[PDB]
């Protein structure tokens, strides 16, 4: 019942990679998108 | 209150007088001083007037104790269970002989107000009314603007 | 409260003494059972006869029926809270050992059946004039089976059980005001023997804290 | 043979009467003395009950932090769990899931969510399919998805399950979290096990691997609810610990030609180690990978 | 400080009223209470009610077997045969016995369209102990009533109705009796419906049994009425149909909710228990 | 301006219960694993803040003691030895503050 | 409005503060660590961050000990300030205090603060510590990182 | 002045009989002559109010009032005396059944005001009363749902009557 925060449990060890990880995940997301004539666009 | 006060419905004690009449007074118990002056019109009703009652009433037990008191009572029980105690205090005899006859004939229920001055069980014998009560029906029980057989 | 004010004509009247006069040590492994004997027995004789000196139709034969009488109905007592009837059966240094610690619960006690008749151990009187009061203490064997069954305030079983008889090996010391018009033999004390078995347990459990310790202090072993 | 209704019903009446026949053996209400030997509130003994009172008890007299952070009782240097009698006067400590070596915690609350999976197999399929628990596979936490070997009926040997089937499970996961019902231990000679699990053969066998590991034959039982099972291990006190859980992925073990064991798998955390979703959703995928216990 | 005396004692009463009311005494048997003379009560008993009762019988009707024992261990208690009391228990038979064929034989000239099942549980329901008790409370019956226990329970006090009701038979004889019956018990149905004194489940399926037995088609059920069918306060109307005729017709909040209650409805007609059917006469008889 | 009416105890219990006005529960209180009495999760532990400070305390009163004046303080490193110990290779040119007690656990030599 | 105001507004004026945090700041260097008002330690922790950058240009920078003579007003710890605490942070770039937040001040419920200088001979703060990296959730995510590292390499 | 919840820890109840239920303990203490205000202190004697034992020594011990720390230190004795007089067995096995303030006996001084007029203040005083109860604290009731409010709804509907007619 008490709040928690996404790094409340994270050892020392774990933050630096936890961040690196959802950072890339952002990146490669963003870059996915780069060509949206080539992924079914509708109708122009 | 009548908002500050209770109330009930007109009822009866076991369907009282349905197949037959019971008496619901079922005791009456008196408190007389030998010697008091408030006692002096109880003590006139208990020589001539009790034993009179007591013979139009068989099925009311009257317990008569005369003992030192200021203030003489009568106690009243019906069979439903409800108890009442009224004061006889510097009465007259023919007041006295009135309250105990008013007593005989109550039914022992709560002298409150009473919602409705008549009661029934069978209150409809066509029919109790209802919004179809008086429509038409119609062929096919069609609903207004329903288009049947699509 | 220690002492009444000072420099008083009148004084406390103390009708018991705190202790026993001469503590008797039951010999070890008298509960199986169920020189030094003459020197104790002649002991008792000559404070015996003190006791028969101020009263003179005493039996000491007849003291162990008395003494479980006494003894059975105090207790019986506790049963109901007759604390009147009780100042009667025991002294005042009896009294607060025996009522303190059941003023909130509910004591049901019984007395079953006596398995050995009781036996007077030890007979022995005060120094003479303590106060200007001699005092008799005359200390009884008794073994004896018994039920108790104490509640606590809200009528809950707390020790013991209401059916079951026990076994109870227990030497109760009694004592008499010698010189009052009035003194009666009353239970005084109760004598318990190292050797004793342990009480039944409890019903609940228990914790018993360990030191509490300040921030500057530390634990140690 | 019997029912599976039934067979619950004759499962629990034999564990039900092992456990009062044990009841009976403490006379009266014996004393035993237990010494705390945490390094907070140090030197407390409790004069508890012998074979009644449970470590968690122990913990009612400290205060309600200890019960509510109390994941396993270590008595004498060994795991205990917090509902299991305490039978002699002993040591005590009480561990978290927050210790700085809680291995032996992450063991019980790795150990318990398979069982609870297991519950969750048993009473899912169709009374038409005949399923068969076999055991759950001590596979190490760092592995990332705990697993149950499952056999099921020939009928499905080539279903597979939906995703739906797969949130289906996780839903009656959740139920008996939602229950918060207790884990009950009972350490049985193995011919009273045996007696119990005599209607599945896995049981058995698994049954006498354990006997035959500990000299005098004593086998540890569990059960949740209606759900008996054998376990490798103390369990966790209740099944309301499980904050986060979830059945992941279903894997057809290899080789398929003597059974077809199917070996289930989910990942969970406690109240106590809550993950954020995007977090949580990174232990999924990894759990739902096949593990290969070592 | 006010001198007098009367405001205080006025005072005090009012104190003592309160004091009660915050702990009501426990209730205690009215012959424990002062002003009661058993022999007294006893003979009024009978007089209320118009009855000539024999009062050697009377009295034995009141004695529970309760009572004896219980009297019995106090006298051995206390070290104290002429307590050789008989007991209500034949008188209890009898009155029951009466009391269960005299209500059959009413209810059966009444209704000789219900079933031997449906009488019986009517039967069972005015001879019930929920009905008695409550008779028997408003008849004094539990003021004069010898009990081991107060309140008197509920299984003791309908044993001692029926054991009046076994007194009065021998007294006064079956006709006699048959009106107390009659005067105390038939008047209970006053305003019952038929099916909350019987307790059925499935009405639809006792009507079709019902509707085999007289060789009547098996009943078609359809929709006859409708209001607010999407909405959360429905009304259907569910009529029933044998050879397209009209036997029943019943309101309710669903359709198949309605459709039992016209099976209700259907069942009422069939054995002369409607709502509007020709009252119990209960003038003297010719 | 004075009030125009008395205000009930009605109305005055509504300004009075209102849950603006009521305490709230604190849900980031927990047990501090090292001592075991309770502390706030962004808060230093009471028990052992205080347990350091009064060490702290005797520590800077013995300070005094060999300063033994204002305006003196060294111009090297201090170091802090307990009972049973010897100045290090590392401890060499520091002043030494002895404390007549054993090292406590939780101060770990450095 | 108060957008972008970085200084508190203390004492009894703009050189109360300033003295106000002045002194704070020479009790922290003579002790090392101290204790006070939580909004007070705050602000002077900024300024106890760069009295050790100034220290650090040394003694024979004339700007530096004007410095320093106006800071420290006890002129014993301007010799501590260039030859004890700057050496000590010789191999740092900043980071040199530590704030803490304590229980609540008994009398006026003040929220407190303790405020020390890195690498001092005092007994140790209780420092608040991350959960132990062999937690279920820190083993969970050591297997997914682990599992990651793997997939890279090949 | 009364004292009577200070009574309420003499009665004795009659042993309870094999068949009938655990009775749960009741533990009444309270302060008198808190120098603090009723008002103020009712604050804190419902923030507690239905808490266990150990939640609402938690509680009390990182609040900023004065009467926190008057409240925890009634509690505490009143845990103690739980097990200590009154036979509890388990201290954390306690919860609030009752925590409420009442006015004390208050002092009158003068406040002296501008050109020579004055008002006069009350020194005030309050009691804290609690009573510990022995078992896990009630749960909450559950906020009404809409299946509740629909059924008694419909309840209403039902219970009408057709009025001032037969
Ligand atoms: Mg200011
Ligand atoms: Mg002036
Ligand atoms: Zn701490």
């Amino acid at each position: 019942k008490s709040g928690t925060w996404w790094d409340e449990h994270l050892s020392e060890e774990n933050v630096p990679f936890i961040k690196q990880l959802v950072s890339d995940e952002d990146k490669a997301q963003l870059a996915s998108k780069l060509c949206p004539l080539k992924d079914e666009p509708w109708p122009i | 209150t009548a908002r500050g006060t209770p109330s009930r419905f007109l009822a009866s004690v076991l369907h009282n007088g349905l197949g037959r009449y019971v008496q619901q007074l079922q005791r009456l118990s008196f408190s007389v001083s030998r010697d008091g002056a408030s006692s002096r019109g109880a003590r006139e009703f208990v020589e001539r007037e009790v034993i009179d009652f007591a013979r139009r009433n068989p099925g009311v037990v009257i317990y008569v104790n005369s003992r030192p008191c200021c203030v003489p009572r009568v106690v009243a029980e019906y069979l439903n269970g409800a108890v009442r105690e009224e004061s006889i205090h510097c009465k007259s005899v023919e007041e006295i002989s009135t309250l105990v006859q008013k007593l005989a004939d109550q039914s022992g229920l709560d002298v409150i107000r009473i919602r409705k001055p008549f009661h029934t069980d069978n209150p409809s014998i066509q029919g109790q009314w209802h919004p179809f009560t008086n429509k038409p029906t119609t062929f096919r029980g069609l609903r207004p603007r329903e288009v049947q057989d699509p | 409260l220690v002492i009444p004010p000072e420099k008083s004509d009148r004084s406390i009247h103390l009708a018991c003494t705190a202790g026993i006069f001469d503590a008797y040590v039951p010999p070890e492994g008298d509960a199986r059972i169920s020189t030094e004997r003459m020197k104790k027995t002649m002991a008792s004789q000559v404070s015996i006869r003190r006791i028969k000196d101020y009263d003179a139709n005493f039996k000491i034969k007849d003291f162990p029926e008395k003494a479980k009488d006494i003894f059975i109905e105090a207790h019986l007592c506790l049963n109901n809270s007759d604390h009147d009837r009780l100042h009667t059966l025991v002294t005042e240094h009896c009294f607060p050992d025996m009522t303190w610690d059941i003023k909130y619960k509910t004591v049901r006690w019984s007395f079953v059946e006596s398995l050995e008749p009781s036996h007077v151990v030890q007979v022995r009187c005060s120094s003479m004039m303590n106060q200007g009061n001699v005092y008799g203490q005359i200390t009884v064997r008794m073994h004896t089976r018994q039920t108790l069954a104490i509640y606590d305030r809200f009528g809950r079983l707390m020790y013991g059980q209401e059916d079951v008889p026990k076994d109870v090996l227990e030497y109760v010391v009694f004592e008499k005001q010698l010189t009052n018009p009035y003194g009666s033999w009353r239970m005084h004390t109760k004598i318990v023997p190292p050797w004793a078995p342990p009480k039944q347990p409890i019903l609940k459990t228990v914790m018993i804290p360990g030191p509490q310790l300040k921030p500057e202090e530390e634990y140690e072993e | 043979q019997l029912s599976p209704t039934e067979l619950t019903e004759m499962r629990n009446d034999l564990f039900n009467k092992e456990k009062a026949r044990q009841l009976s053996l403490t006379p009266r209400t014996e004393k035993i003395e237990v010494k705390h030997v945490g390094k907070t509130d140090p030197g407390t003994v409790f004069v508890m009950n012998k074979n009644i009172s449970t470590p968690y008890s122990c913990a009612m007299h400290l205060s309600e932090w200890y019960c509510r952070k109390s994941i396993l009782a270590l008595v004498d240097g060994q795991p205990w769990d917090m509902y299991k009698p305490l039978t002699k006067s002993c040591e005590i400590k009480f561990l978290t899931f927050k210790d700085c070596d809680p291995g032996e915690v992450n063991k019980a609350y790795w150990r318990s969510c398979a069982m609870m999976m297991g519950c969750v197999i048993e009473r899912a399929f169709k009374d038409e399919y005949m399923v068969n628990l076999v055991r759950a596979p001590e596979v190490p936490v760092i592995s990332g998805a705990f697993c149950y070997d499952v056999v099921l009926d020939s009928k499905l040997d080539e279903w597979m399950p939906t995703k739906e089937n797969l949130r289906s499970f996780t839903k009656d996961a959740h139920a008996l979290i939602y229950k918060d019902l207790p884990f009950e231990t009972l350490e049985v000679e193995a011919k009273v096990a045996l007696e119990i699990f005599q209607h599945s053969k896995y049981k058995v066998d698994f049954i006498e691997e354990k006997a035959s590991q500990n000299p005098e034959r004593i086998v540890k039982l569990h059960r949740i609810g209606d759900f008996i099972d054998v376990s490798e291990g103390p369990l966790i006190p209740r099944t309301s610990i499980c904050f986060q859980y979830e059945v992941s992925a279903v894997h057809n073990l290899q080789p398929t030609q003597p059974s077809l064991i199917r070996r289930f798998q989910g990942v969970s955390l406690p109240v106590h180690l809550r993950a954020h979703f995007t977090i949580w959703d990174k232990l999924l995928e990894r759990s739902r990978k096949m593990v290969t216990e070592d | 400080v006010k001198k007098g005396f009367r405001a205080a004692f006025r005072f005090q009463k009012e104190l003592e009223r309160q004091r009660l009311l915050r702990c009501p005494p426990p209730p205690v048997r009215r012959s424990e209470k002062p002003n009661w003379d058993y022999h007294a009560e006893i003979q009024a008993f009978g007089h209320r009610l118009q009855e000539n009762f024999s009062l050697d019988l009377l009295k034995t009707a009141f004695v529970n077997s309760c009572y004896i024992k219980s009297e019995e261990a106090k006298r051995q208690q206390l070290g104290i045969v002429l307590l050789n009391l008989k007991s209500n228990q034949e008188l209890s038979e009898q009155g029951t016995s009466f009391s269960q064929t005299c209500l059959t034989q009413f209810l059966e000239d009444e209704y000789p369209d219900m079933p031997t099942e449906g009488i019986k549980n009517l039967v069972d329901f005015l001879t019930g102990e929920e009905v008695v008790c409550h008779v028997a409370r408003n008849l004094a019956v539990e003021q004069l009533t010898l009990s081991e226990e107060f309140p008197v329970p509920p299984a003791v006090l309908q044993q001692t109705f029926f054991a009046v009701i076994g007194a009065l038979l021998q007294s006064s004889g079956p006709e006699r009796t048959a009106l107390f019956i009659r005067d105390f018990l038939i008047t209970q149905m006053t305003g019952k419906e038929l099916f909350e004194m019987w307790k059925i489940i499935n009405p639809m399926g006792l009507l079709v049994e019902e509707l085999k037995k007289r060789n009547v088609s098996a009943p078609e059920s359809r929709l006859t009425r409708q209001s607010g069918g999407t909405t959360a306060l429905p009304l259907y109307f569910v009529g029933l149909y044998c050879d397209k005729k009209l036997i029943a017709e019943g309101p309710g909040e669903t359709v198949l909710v309605a459709e039992e209650e016209a099976a209700r409805v259907a069942l009422r007609k069939l054995y002369g228990f409607t709502e509007n059917r020709r009252p119990w006469n209960y003038s003297k008889p010719k | 301006a004075a009030p125009k009416n008395r205000r009930t105890i009605e109305v005055n219990r509504c300004r009075r219960r209102n849950p603006q006005k009521l305490i709230k529960v604190k849900n980031n209180i927990d047990v501090c694993p090292e001592c075991g009495h309770l502390k706030q999760k962004h808060v230093l532990c009471a028990y052992c803040y205080e347990k350091v400070c009064k060490e702290t305390a005797e520590i800077r009163r013995q300070i005094g003691k060999q300063e033994g004046g204002p305006f003196k303080a060294p111009t090297i490193e201090t170091v802090v030895l307990y009972t049973g110990e010897t100045p290090s290779e590392q401890d060499q040119g520091k002043r030494i503050i002895e404390r007549d007690r054993k090292r406590p656990s939780w101060f770990t030599q450095n | 409005i108060s957008h972008g105001r970085v200084f508190r507004r203390m004492g009894l004026g703009p050189e109360s503060r300033i003295h106000l945090l002045r002194n704070l700041l020479t009790g922290l260097v003579r002790h090392e660590r101290i204790e006070a008002p939580w909004a007070r330690v705050d602000e002077m922790r900024g300024y106890a961050e760069k009295l050790i950058d100034y220290g650090k240009l040394g003694d024979t920078n004339e700007r530096a000990m004007r410095m320093a003579d106006f800071w420290l007003t006890e002129k014993d710890l301007i010799p501590k300030l260039f030859q004890v605490l700057a050496p000590r942070y010789k191999d740092q770039t900043g980071g040199y205090t530590r704030m803490l937040q304590i229980p609540n001040r008994s009398l006026d419920r003040a929220k407190m603060a303790v405020i020390e200088y890195k690498g001092n001979c005092l007994p140790p703060l209780p420092l608040p510590r991350r959960d132990s990296h062999l937690t279920l959730l820190n083993q969970l995510l050591q297997g997914l990182r682990q599992d990651l590292r793997q997939s890279q390499e090949a | 002045i009364s004292r009577k919840w200070e009574k309420k820890n003499k009665i004795v109840y009659p042993p309870q009989l094999p068949g009938e239920p655990r009775r749960p303990a009741e533990i009444y203490h309270c302060r008198r002559q808190i120098k603090y205000s009723k008002d103020k202190m009712w604050y804190l004697a419902k923030l507690i109010r239905g808490m266990s034992i150990d939640q609402a020594l938690a509680q009390l011990e990182f609040n900023d009032k004065k009467g926190a720390k008057i409240i925890k230190e009634v509690l505490l004795e009143a845990q103690d005396m739980a097990v200590r007089d009154h036979n509890v067995e388990f201290r954390s096995n306690l919860y609030i059944a009752e925590s409420t303030s009442g006015r004390g006996q208050c002092l009158k001084r003068i406040r002296y005001h501008g050109r020579g007029r004055f008002g006069i203040m009350e020194k005030v005083y309050c009691h804290y009363f609690v009573k510990l109860v022995e078992g896990p604290p009630p749960p909450p009731e559950p906020p009404k749902t809409a299946v509740a409010h629909a059924k008694e709804y419909i309840q209403q509907l039902r219970s009408r009557t057709i009025v001032h007619t037969l």
